[PDB]
């Protein structure tokens, strides 16, 4: 959370959070645009 | 036994944090490195030093033991896990219950149940470092 | 071949028998066997111990008479409480926490007889005011050293306050296997009985003693503090203007402000008021 | 809670201060019925993250009896643990040089055990045993003392990976491999508990079943600790009876594990029957292993009480036995943790500075 | 905000003052506990000279000149260089 | 915010007291450590 304090939210990206990006935790992402993209496998 | 307890405590305070929090972080890490390489120390002092090094580098700056929760309450499983680990004077072989005290952090953006989105975040504050500095 | 951070629940009366037997046979290095039982591997408990006269031969296995030991054991079984023999004790005025060559040999014979037969070194002469030494160890075979040495098992308990003596380190004992931690059976109905009854001062706090030796004691007190007068005098003219701590370190005198502190004056003050209050309390009682 | 917009943070958090497991179960049901994916999904994790034992179990029971199956799975946390595992696989960081200099620091003392634990702490959740396997093989000379710590090291590296780590530890069957090294079997059970940590239900069941059908020599130590680890706070009847039978049989060699398991199963329950059984057994027995394990059991027998712990610990931490003093304050310390409880801190510091008893 | 913050603040600071004040009785007792130093019949080995503080060289009557530690109870007030002094029986320490 | 300031002053009074009580306890404990040494 200290790193989150100095963190900057990238609003330029297609993904925007519903839960505020100020406190660490799990957040569900909003239903993205049609023809879903941006998939990663960590 | 006080010296090894201080080393374990100084390691526990320094988990998951780099030198940005305090310039002494690198000094203590090199202190832990030189005492674990110093094999002429006492058995108990060396034992706690190595446990200090293990808990400090627990998972490779990946997992951490924290009593603070998301809303700030105590995480009782972690509390007793530290209690059992602290109870090395009673029984060192019985003091290995700390594995349940793992409290990792993650900012997830999982919209689906299986699909993992490319939820990515940025940073712009220069005095901030983490994610495996690789000291030695 | 398992010897963890073992602890001995030695009993207080066993201690008293040890000190009495050592005080009786001081220069003779009197021998005895610690009457204990292995309730398990490492929580050995000793409730009783006996005193045996060392034979004229010296430290020998035959000095501990087998028939006499057997008759003593039968007497304990009939009257008292039976207890096994898994240890021995010996007043050791010669040197410290280690065992002499003959002591090692007779302990080896005891180890052959018993399972451990702990080697306990109690020094009757070094124990004078505050420190009594009771160190227990085990003799090992040659196999323990060629395998992973330091038979001290994997735990962080016997490393607490484990300071073997330098003479014990260079002997095999206290170095062959480990040093056994000691514990005292300070159980209640036993410990509360000792503190309440043995150290008995219950109506002796009513003593008055106004001036039995105190008029001349006050004369001495005034004279001693007159010396403090000169000392606290000497200080005020020293009192140099160069950070007087600099002067004090190289010119220590142990004067009233430095070493003969206010605590000594408090002792004199407490002595006076105590006699005052006791005399005044009984004065109002005198009705 | 009554705000028109069902915001996540206010309704998840306020309901647990007021202790309304039924109400938060009802709102989750309405979110499931309306199929508000963001609201229902986020609130369920937030309930899982912010609530604790006896709360999340109550809510899921009232929720079970459109997204109900998803809420049940995510409240159980298996997906969250799996996400932690996969992150621990990806962003894991190991230091080979630190593995070697610890191996250099290996000596005949207990220090070699420390090195193995430290390397395993660095290798936690790697699902790959080559460096650690070689280190264990190199240190496979001082057994019958260091197996318990070595199997602890294997437990932490393969924790929460019962799909394959169960077989990886099952490759150490004790009877045929080594009868002489009696800690081979106790290490096997101990790693099973550590590997299957954060896993209950069927995990509790086969642990207790094999603990019923086994010896009482060494297997009971790791098995009881693993049983309590899987049944943390459950206090289910079958494990409690086994633990009570083990405790009152006066099997002192295992009573340390039995007492530790008692605390885990009565984690936070404030069971007056449990504490009186623990206290009563303390005066009856005079074994250090029993005392230390019973010290653990009384330590985590309750937390967050603030109504009974103050009087209970004033009676227990004052008691004759220093172990009872140490365990008594363990209870009050974690029963008043989370807030600056003046009375608890008063008693905690008073026993620190007044009595000279070292324990 | 700061109203209750200072309220609780007053409480906590006040508590640690009294709690830490409770040990002075314990520590006066401890200070009076450690001053036993045997308090028992001593012996004589003549002092050679006070080399420094906390270090000294004494000569027992049989010779056996060995370095000892000088306690702070007695010092230069009667620590003349070559006068006969008293030392513990089994400790041989300057008293 | 007036009872605020009054309580701060009473906080300040106690904190000034508690400075030396900690220091007195620490220095005497050092003395006990010295005599034990």
């Amino acid at each position: 959370p200290a790193q989150l304090k100095v963190l900057t939210m990238p609003e330029t990206c297609r993904y925007q959070p519903f839960k505020p990006l100020s406190i660490g935790g799990i957040i569900i992402l909003k239903d993205t645009s049609e023809d879903i993209e941006e998939l990663v496998e960590p | 036994y006080v010296r090894q307890g201080a080393l374990i405590a100084s390691a526990l305070i320094m988990i998951q944090q780099t030198e940005i929090t305090c310039p002494k972080v690198n000094q203590f890490r090199q202190l832990y490195s030189k005492v674990i390489n110093d094999k002429h120390d006492d058995v108990m002092a060396k034992f706690g030093a190595i446990l200090a090094q293990g808990i400090l580098d627990a998972g490779g700056h990946n997992v951490t033991i924290s009593l603070q929760s998301r809303t700030g309450h105590t995480h009782m499983p972690s509390v007793v896990g530290v209690l059992v680990f602290t109870q090395f004077w009673f029984w060192f072989p019985l003091s290995h219950f700390l594995s349940l005290a793992y409290t990792p952090t993650c900012v997830i953006g999982l919209n689906k149940d299986l699909k993992m989105p490319k939820v990515q975040y940025k940073s712009n504050c220069k005095p901030s470092t983490f994610a495996y500095p690789a000291p030695l | 071949a398992v010897d963890t951070a073992e602890q001995v629940y030695i009993s207080s009366l066993a201690l008293l028998k040890m000190l009495k037997h050592g005080r009786a046979g001081v220069p003779m290095e009197v021998m005895g066997l610690m009457l204990g039982e292995f309730v398990d591997d490492y929580t050995v408990r000793v409730i009783d111990v006996f005193a045996m006269p060392q034979s004229g031969t010296g430290v020998s296995v035959e000095a501990v008479d087998p028939v006499f030991q057997a008759k003593m054991l039968d007497m304990l079984k009939q009257t008292g409480r039976p207890e096994m023999v898994v240890g021995w004790y010996h007043s050791h005025p010669g040197f410290g926490c280690w065992l002499s060559g003959v002591d090692i040999n007779t302990q080896q014979s005891f180890e052959a007889l018993s399972e451990r037969a702990v080697a306990v070194v109690v020094d009757p002469i070094q124990s004078v005011k505050g420190k009594v030494v009771i160190d227990a160890f085990r003799l090992i075979n040659a196999n323990m050293m060629v395998l992973g040495h330091e038979p001290r098992q994997t735990t962080s308990n016997l490393g607490h306050l484990n300071k073997p003596s330098i003479q014990a380190l260079i002997h095999g004992l206290n170095r062959h296997y480990y040093s056994i931690t000691i514990n005292y059976r300070k159980n209640e109905l036993e410990q509360k009985m000792l503190l309440n009854l043995h150290k008995k001062s219950w109506m002796e706090g009513l003593t008055l003693q106004d001036y039995s030796e105190h008029c001349k004691h006050n004369e001495s007190v005034v004279k001693e503090m007159l010396e403090l007068a000169k000392n606290y005098n000497k200080a005020v003219e020293e009192e140099d203007k160069m950070t007087p701590e600099q002067l004090a370190i190289k010119n220590v005198g142990k004067q009233d402000p430095k070493r003969h502190l206010e605590e000594h004056v408090d002792v004199l003050m407490t002595s006076n008021i105590v006699q005052c209050l006791a005399a005044m309390l009984d004065t109002v009682v005198f009705k | 809670m009554n705000l028109e917009k069902p915001d996540f943070i206010n309704v998840c958090q306020c309901l647990i201060f007021l202790d309304d497991p039924q109400a938060v179960s009802d709102i989750l049901e309405k979110l499931v019925k309306e199929d508000n994916l963001l609201m229902a999904y986020q609130i369920c994790f937030d309930l899982y993250e912010s609530a604790s034992q006896q709360f999340l179990s109550s809510v899921i029971q009232n929720l079970r009896t459109d997204q109900t199956l998803k809420m049940i799975k995510i409240l159980s946390g298996e997906m969250a643990i799996e996400l932690h595992l996969q992150f621990l696989i990806r962003n894991n960081n190991t230091d080979l040089m630190i593995l070697k200099n610890t191996k250099d620091a290996v000596r005949n003392s207990v220090c070699h055990t420390a090195t193995v634990i430290a390397n395993s702490f660095m290798h936690c959740g790697t699902t790959s045993d080559q460096f650690l396997r070689d280190n264990l093989e190199w240190l496979a000379r001082a057994t019958n003392w260091a197996k318990f710590t070595a199997t602890a090291s294997l437990g932490v590296i393969h924790k929460g990976h019962e799909k394959e780590a169960l077989q990886l530890m099952a490759t150490y069957l004790p009877k045929d491999t080594s009868p002489g090294s009696a800690y081979q079997e106790g290490g096997g059970l101990y790693a099973l508990g550590l590997i299957h940590a954060n896993h209950g239900g069927d995990i509790i069941d086969y642990l207790l079943n094999q603990l019923k059908n086994a010896s009482n020599d060494i297997v009971r130590h790791g098995g009881s600790l693993g049983l309590g680890l899987a049944a943390m706070g459950t206090a289910r009847q079958d494990v409690y009876d086994l633990l009570k039978t083990n405790l009152y049989q006066d099997d002192a060699v295992t009573g340390e594990a039995a007492g530790l398991a008692l605390g885990l199963v009565m984690l936070g329950s404030k069971n007056a029957q449990a504490i009186e059984d623990m206290v009563g057994y303390a005066q009856e027995t005079q074994h250090e292993k029993i005392l230390r394990g019973l010290a653990v059991g009384i330590a985590l027998v309750m937390y967050g009480r603030m109504e009974e712990a103050d009087a209970l610990i004033e009676s227990l931490c004052r008691d004759k036995d220093p172990i009872l003093r140490r365990s008594g304050m363990y209870t009050v310390a974690m029963a008043y943790c989370g807030s600056g409880n003046n009375k608890a801190i008063r008693r905690l510091l008073h026993v620190a500075v007044s009595d000279v008893n070292d324990d | 905000k700061l109203q209750q913050e200072l309220e609780f603040l007053e409480v906590q600071e006040e508590y640690i003052k009294d709690e830490q004040k409770n040990l002075k009785k314990e520590f006066l007792h401890a200070q009076e506990e450690v001053k036993r130093i045997q308090s028992i019949p001593l012996v004589i080995g003549q002092f050679l000279e006070a080399v420094d503080q906390n270090t000294a060289i004494v000569g027992s009557t049989t010779g056996s000149n060995y370095y000892v530690r000088i306690l702070s109870t007695i010092d230069r007030e009667l620590l003349k260089p070559n006068a006969s002094v008293a030392l513990h029986k089994h400790s041989n320490a300057l008293v | 915010q007036y009872y605020l300031s009054k309580i701060e002053e009473l906080q300040l009074i106690v904190n000034d007291k508690s400075q030396n009580l900690r220091r007195l306890q620490a220095q005497r404990n050092e003395l006990n450590a010295k005599v034990r040494l």
